[PDB]
């Protein structure tokens, strides 16, 4: 049933780019709206083939009322029992929410880090007694595939006719 | 404004005054994650379509590829400039800094999302699925982006430099000031003779920051043009839609209703071309706007590195003067910076002179400058004025009085002459 | 990653980009061999010209993203160059630019299609905790310390350097005089050592 108020001459609505948003019923005159099926991305978690085969689907912003099954602010995991605790989290989902391999696919709230507290008074300081060498590596690309493509050779593929 | 200040070659101007000066920077860090779906956009849920597609290759599975290679780095781009500590330190339940407030800037236990007082101003001033396109979720939610700030901040006011340099470690900020001011080079003897007109001057400049951020109409113009242009590119690609492309009807699903498909498949390939062409060219726009956000993504990156974990000798970069540090603050797409610098006023002039003759050999002076209130000759810091009787302790010898020229006849006095006495 | 990246991305583009010669555009044929021998020349360049449409933009695509990708190395190339002037050709006081730590020293190293640094920093470590104070009286005046910080251990004041322990008496040539002690905050009182 159509929210809006309309009136008995115009049959069909649009919004934006020719969308049958509303089309009027010819018979009752009771006119209604028109909305697609509900979309989803079918987004799919995975270990990798080589650990398992073991997968937690995730439907992009949908509840989990109209498809273990968890709810997020993304959409819904299916498949993925979520766990109150916290790690570093190794697969991405997205909306603060991660997923590892570990009683296989588990959901976390990814923690930002170890949590530490310091004291800090007016009179009090703190001053190190020894050192750590350390070396830390650094990669950057610096040079890339100097490619060469002859167009010709492509288009017409040694054709004088082409 | 025209200025035309006299220059002597025996005169200096040394200032006598400072100012301490807070300067807001605003830049953009990540846009929005969108993704678009050609089957449900070029072709519309339309199975005739979606064979007729096939012609054209994979032309759409690079278009996905492409849309989500710059949909990644905007999580990343997130992660260099905000997680740069691997410990979430937390602010003391004790405000005792010495006079600074700093309650302008610090998390505020209230309502949910614990942002600060200002961080609270900064989300009101900048502030979907129809067919196949979608915007995704950032990894990185406000409330946990709002705890980086609520990180850096908290314990940059207890530790300074240690954070970028190991395990943290307690210097109280009022003596963490001195260290500041001796990076100028100003020393500290000037901050703990003024500790209380500098916290006052400290506490103004900050209140006056929030009084300017809501007086000006438009203030974060830097982070709400992205948002335009992102929304301006998505607004015209919905519109493509509506246009024939030399079809006899934009819609495809009437053309499929009326002719036959040895007819109808010569005119939707008109509408499967101009479409198709049609999304590459958003696709090209966004990898270039993507790349002008990746390179201020990175200028935030050693922003929040160099201005933020410590002091940064560069001019007139974090912050335009003397820099000291900068207090980060979050934003809807980007990073606020609190950049707290110098500015030197209340100018006074005076008579130099680059060496003294006592007993025919030169005296340059160790660290400061020579000058003369016209009749007797100090020696004075840089950038503060404050006179002290020559004496060899800040003098040092060199060569004899007759290579170097403008040199002034004064006597050196030699502290351990009257001790002997 | 970050080498292997670059070189997977242009293969991997170059590969997807051969893959397209078989697509038919709309032809009969996705080939131009057989498309020649079986249809009459005055029909033929409406359906050649399909081809020629449809190979050309693939071939412009393709052409575009690696004119965007050689942004991403040639900024990724001025930053390598920047690093090899100032980390591995002098000391550089900037904050975690190269490594996190206090920087020392780097030593380049070649990679295939880039380069590879080896970042010597220092992380000072087993802190030990002091109360401390900005000035101490003497005589009544001050006595600000002129390179270190006053650390006492409860019983004696020493002047120790900011990363490191130094703790010696603290004397005349350790400190310097600045007026009378009456407006600092949170003085501490001793007995200035005279060398002479
Ligand atoms: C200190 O700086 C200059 C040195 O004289 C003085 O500036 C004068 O006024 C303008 C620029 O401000 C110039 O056109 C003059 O040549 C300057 N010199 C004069 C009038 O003698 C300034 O007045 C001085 N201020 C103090 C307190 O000494
Ligand atoms: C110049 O230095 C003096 C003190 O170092 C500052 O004068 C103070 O100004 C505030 C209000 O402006 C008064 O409440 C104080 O009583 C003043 N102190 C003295 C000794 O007079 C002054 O703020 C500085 N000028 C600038 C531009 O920073
Ligand atoms: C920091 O901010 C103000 C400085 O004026 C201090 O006083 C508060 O001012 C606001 C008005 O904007 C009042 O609503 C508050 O009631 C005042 N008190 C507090 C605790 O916020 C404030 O005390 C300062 N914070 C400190 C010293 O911790
Ligand atoms: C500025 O130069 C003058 C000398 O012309 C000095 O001021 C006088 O210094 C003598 C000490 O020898 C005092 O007894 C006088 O009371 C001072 N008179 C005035 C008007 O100040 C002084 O050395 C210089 N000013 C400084 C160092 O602040
Ligand atoms: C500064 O001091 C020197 C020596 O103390 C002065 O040199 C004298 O100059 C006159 C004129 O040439 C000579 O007659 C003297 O013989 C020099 N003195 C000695 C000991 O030889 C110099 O003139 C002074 N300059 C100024 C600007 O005061
Ligand atoms: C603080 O450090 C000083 C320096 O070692 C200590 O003073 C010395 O303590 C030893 C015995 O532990 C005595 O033999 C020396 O005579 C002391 N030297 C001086 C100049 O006093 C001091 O004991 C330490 N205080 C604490 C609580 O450990
Ligand atoms: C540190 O400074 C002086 C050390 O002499 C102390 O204050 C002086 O001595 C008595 C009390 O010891 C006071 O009544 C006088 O006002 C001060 N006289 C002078 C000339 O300054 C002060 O008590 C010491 N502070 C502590 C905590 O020991
Ligand atoms: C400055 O200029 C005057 C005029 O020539 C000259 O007498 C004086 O020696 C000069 N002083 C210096 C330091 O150049
Ligand atoms: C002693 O050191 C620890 C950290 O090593 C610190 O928590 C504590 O505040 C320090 N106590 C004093 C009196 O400095
Ligand atoms: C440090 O803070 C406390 C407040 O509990 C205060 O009593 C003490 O005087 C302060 N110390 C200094 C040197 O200001």
């Amino acid at each position: 049933e159509s929210n809006k108020k309309f009136l008995p001459f115009q049959q069909f609505g649009r919004d934006i780019a020719d969308t049958t948003d509303a089309v009027r019923d010819p018979q009752t005159l009771e006119i209604l709206d028109i909305t697609p099926c509900s979309f989803g991305g079918v987004s799919v978690i995975t270990p990798g083939t080589n650990t398992s085969n073991q997968v937690a689907v995730l439907y992009q912003d949908v509840n989990c009322t109209e498809v273990n099954v968890f709810q997020t602010r993304a959409g819904c995991l299916i498949g993925a029992e979520h766990v109150n605790n916290s790690y570093e989290c190794d697969i991405p989902i997205g909306a603060g929410i991660c997923a590892s391999y570990q009683q296989s696919i588990i959901a976390y709230t990814m923690s930002l880090g170890a949590e530490n507290s310091v004291a800090y008074s007016n009179n009090s300081i703190a001053i190190p007694t020894n050192f750590t060498i350390s070396v830390t590596t650094e990669i950057l690309p610096v040079s890339m595939t100097k490619t060469s493509v002859d167009c010709t050779m492509y288009i017409c593929g040694d054709s004088t006719e082409c | 404004a025209e200025n035309s200040v006299a220059y002597s070659n025996n005169s200096i101007a040394i200032p006598t005054n400072f100012t301490i000066s807070v300067t807001t920077e605003i830049l953009p860090v990540s846009m929005t994650k969108t993704s678009v779906d050609c089957t449900m956009y070029i072709c519309g849920d339309s199975t005739e379509c979606s064979n007729l597609l096939l012609q054209y290759g994979s032309f759409c599975t690079q278009l996905n590829r492409a849309l989500t290679g710059i949909a990644v780095e905007q999580d990343k781009n997130t992660q260099e400039v905000f997680a740069q500590v691997k410990q979430i330190y937390k602010t003391p339940p004790i405000k005792d800094f010495g006079g600074f407030n700093f309650s302008q800037i610090l998390p505020d236990p209230s309502k949910p999302s614990k942002r600060s007082f200002i961080e609270d101003l900064l989300f009101n001033k900048v502030t979907q699925k129809f067919n196949g396109l979608t915007v995704l979720p950032p990894l990185l939610t406000d409330e946990m982006i709002a705890q980086y700030t609520s990180a850096l901040l908290a314990g940059t006011i207890t530790s300074g430099w240690t954070f970028g340099a190991g395990a943290a470690l307690q210097i109280p900020f009022a003596m963490q000031m001195a260290y500041r001011f001796n990076g100028i080079g100003v020393t500290q003897n000037v901050l703990y003779e003024n500790q209380k007109l500098i916290a006052n001057q400290f506490n103004s400049a900050i209140g006056k920051i929030q009084d300017s951020l809501s007086s000006t109409a438009s203030a974060l113009g830097k982070l709400q043009d992205v948002v335009n242009q992102n929304a301006q590119a998505l607004n015209t690609l919905v519109k493509q839609l509506s246009s024939n492309f030399g079809a006899i009807s934009s819609v495809l699903n009437d053309i499929l209703s009326r002719l036959d498909p040895p007819e109808a498949e010569v005119q939707i390939d008109r509408l499967i071309t101009g479409r198709l062409q049609s999304l590459q060219t958003y696709v090209t726009q966004q990898l270039i706007r993507a790349a002008e956000i990746r390179a201020s993504a990175n200028l935030a990156a050693t922003k929040m590195s160099e201005c933020v974990l410590g002091q940064s000798k560069r001019v007139d970069f974090c912050g335009k003067g003397y820099h000291l540090m900068s207090f980060p603050q979050s934003a809807p797409h980007g990073v606020v910076f609190l950049h707290v610098t110098y500015v030197p006023a209340q100018e006074k002039n005076f008579t130099t002179a680059p060496a003294i003759c006592h007993d025919g050999k030169a005296h340059f002076p160790r660290e400061g400058v020579f000058v003369s209130n016209g009749t007797h000759w100090f020696v004075t810091q840089r950038n503060f004025y404050e006179p002290q009787i020559i004496t060899t302790d800040n003098t040092f010898v060199s060569g004899n009085c007759d290579v170097v020229i403008g040199i002034v006849n004064n006597t050196v006095y030699d502290p351990l002459q009257p001790e002997l006495d």
